[PDB]
């Protein structure tokens, strides 16, 4: 099996309020959490997943545990109301994965953004590079709504890996009706 | 609710003590840890502490993480040995706060009510009485920003114990106690001179920025407000004693009578009974 902690990022965010994904974003990105931690317990034990609130100041309450129990509770009354800080969060789980006991896991970063982020091409290569140096490999799952096919994102996903180094793949959501369950069927088949 | 606190030097020093545990492995940041209190009544107390593995990124200024699975399980130990210790908020050495302390203090609102943070100082260097202490509330403001949350400075004093001034006050030795009546007040009277008309300068000279930069701070408007309650005597030219002037030698008139009249008899004590016992062994023995 693969080893790596798995730090999965909710999306606190005022536009993960309403219902797009189906029934309401708040219950999607639940469902979004519910099949990313039953995976990991279908894949191995021993990795280790907490969550990170991005919006508004950022706070975690659930130490890194391998066990979600405590992560399914924190997905109830998340209250998603904040504004969506985006260059804070990379690192984020960085700083939790250097808190890591073990060395052995790979540094393996899953964010949800579903609000428009303003951000400049310059400041996303900064943070791509510097991954790079990191080795920390992250998959990024674009949520919600943002600019219309989204390029800072794709932009910052494509310039985080290279060569190969399977690697980073950014996966752009339609605006249109959908389960929570059919918008993960890509990005959970390929990374 | 928090009105002052006391930092005993045991609890300090666990501060001071992990400035050599991640000191010497590095790097960034400062030694970060959680505060165990003692709360027998609006004054606040402390005893003991443990101190847990911190960090907080500087790019990525908003970054922070305590160890919870060390903060929980550890809490149950020190429960089991002291009942009556429990957490009454967190600390750090600072020196000064960056705008993501705020963070901090919210998270663990679930241990307890208001969370207490000690900034302290592992190298003393000035002004005084060290470290720091500062309590979270919420005062908005008046000028119509959104619900601010400012920590407000709360005054630190050091405090004793029982048996704790064993091994403690036995290590210096070389203190001179005190000497109370003397020397004691005197030196304190250069330095009131000293550290009172320095701050005196330092903010006089902060004021005079003001209207140059800085503005805000207006303050408003406790500057002149209590600097006007200061001014109850200037004392400007030249001392406006007029009517103090035959009172302030009337307050000096029994002190010097007295050390008059003592001096007088002392030296009847000391003069005569020196005289007798001298010659009374001096010349009867040749």
């Amino acid at each position: 099996m693969v080893l790596e902690s798995t730090m999965v990022c909710v999306d606190n965010s005022e536009y993960m309020r309403n219902g797009d994904f189906l029934p309401t974003r708040l219950q999607a990105q639940q469902d979004a959490v519910n099949i990313v931690c039953h995976s990991k317990t279908r894949s191995n034990p021993e990795n280790n997943v907490g969550l990170i609130t991005l919006a508004n100041d950022c706070e975690v309450l659930t130490t890194l545990t391998p066990d979600t129990g405590r992560i399914l509770s924190k997905l109830h009354t998340v209250q998603p109301k904040g504004k969506i800080t985006f260059c804070t969060g990379i690192r984020v789980a960085h700083l939790a994965l250097k808190h890591r006991q073990g060395k052995n896991h790979k540094m393996r970063i899953i964010a949800f953004v579903g609000s428009p982020v303003e951000d400049n091409e310059k400041d996303l290569v900064k943070l791509a590079k510097r991954l790079k140096k990191e080795k920390v490999n992250v998959d990024i799952i674009n949520f919600g709504e943002e600019e219309v096919n989204t390029e800072k994102l794709t932009a910052f996903v494509n310039t985080l890996n290279g060569k190969d180094g399977t690697g980073s793949h950014l996966v752009t959501v339609p605006p249109g009706p959908s389960l929570a369950d059919a918008l993960i069927s890509s990005p959970i088949l390929a990374g | 609710a928090v009105q002052k606190v006391v930092v005993h030097p045991l609890v300090l020093l666990s501060v001071v003590d992990h400035f050599n545990r991640i000191g010497k492995v590095g790097n960034q940041k400062r030694v970060v840890g959680v505060l165990l209190g003692s709360w027998q009544k609006k004054v606040l107390d402390v005893s003991n502490s443990f101190a847990v593995p911190f960090d907080e990124d500087d790019k990525d200024d908003s970054v922070w993480f305590l160890d919870h699975d060390y903060l929980e399980n550890m809490y149950g130990m020190f429960k089991k040995v002291n009942a009556r210790e429990r957490i009454v908020g967190w600390y750090h050495t600072g020196p000064k706060l960056h705008k993501n302390d705020i963070a901090i203090n919210e998270l663990m609102k679930r241990y307890c009510p208001n969370s207490v943070l000690v900034i302290i100082d592992v190298k003393p260097k000035d002004l005084g009485l060290p470290t720091e202490a500062y309590i979270s509330v919420e005062e908005v403001h008046d000028d119509g920003t959104p619900t601010s949350k400012t920590f407000e400075h709360v005054t630190s004093e050091i405090g004793a114990e029982e048996a704790e001034e064993v091994g403690v006050e036995h290590l210096l030795r070389d203190i001179k106690d005190t000497t109370v009546g003397t020397l004691s007040q005197r030196i304190t009277n250069q330095v009131h001179g000293l550290k009172g008309l320095n701050s005196k300068l330092l903010d006089i000279r902060s004021y005079l920025e003001k209207v140059a930069t800085g503005k805000l701070p207006i303050n408003h408007q406790i500057i002149y407000q209590l600097q006007d309650v200061f001014n109850l005597l200037p004392d400007v030219s030249l001392q406006e004693f007029v009517k103090a002037f035959y009172l302030k030698t009337n307050d000096q008139m029994v002190v010097v009578y007295l050390a008059s009249l003592i001096r007088s008899v002392v030296a009847l004590h000391n003069l005569i009974n020196n005289k007798i016992a001298n010659r009374d062994a001096e010349k009867k023995e040749g």
